[PDB]
């Protein structure tokens, strides 16, 4: 129940890694969803790949 | 700096064709391109319409 804007999160340089599967970061601004879930946790750096 | 990349460099300052033939050669620099108090002679495009 909101208007999202993924260009602000994307253009921001603060992120160390950014991998989208199935979607491309520049198309996220047009596409919309039934729901979005944010699964949030901290891991060890070498484990980011997992 | 690779074909089929997007980002603040790929879209605003250096875009390669996605059909690119050639080689990307890179190395770290720390003798010339960096100083104490930072090297502020390096500019990039941060916003473009």
């Amino acid at each position: 129940n909101c208007v999202a804007d993924y260009s602000v999160l994307y253009n921001s340089a603060s992120f160390s890694t950014f991998k989208c599967y199935g979607v491309s970061p520049t198309k996220l601004n047009d596409l919309c969803f039934t729901n979005v879930y944010a699964d949030s946790f901290v891991i060890r750096g070498d484990e980011v790949r997992q | 700096i690779a074909p089929c990349q997007t980002g603040k460099i790929a879209d605003y300052n250096y875009k390669l064709p996605d059909d690119f033939t050639g080689c990307v050669i890179a190395w770290n620099s720390n003798n010339l391109d960096s100083k104490v108090g930072g090297n502020y002679n390096y500019l990039y495009r941060l916003f473009r319409k």
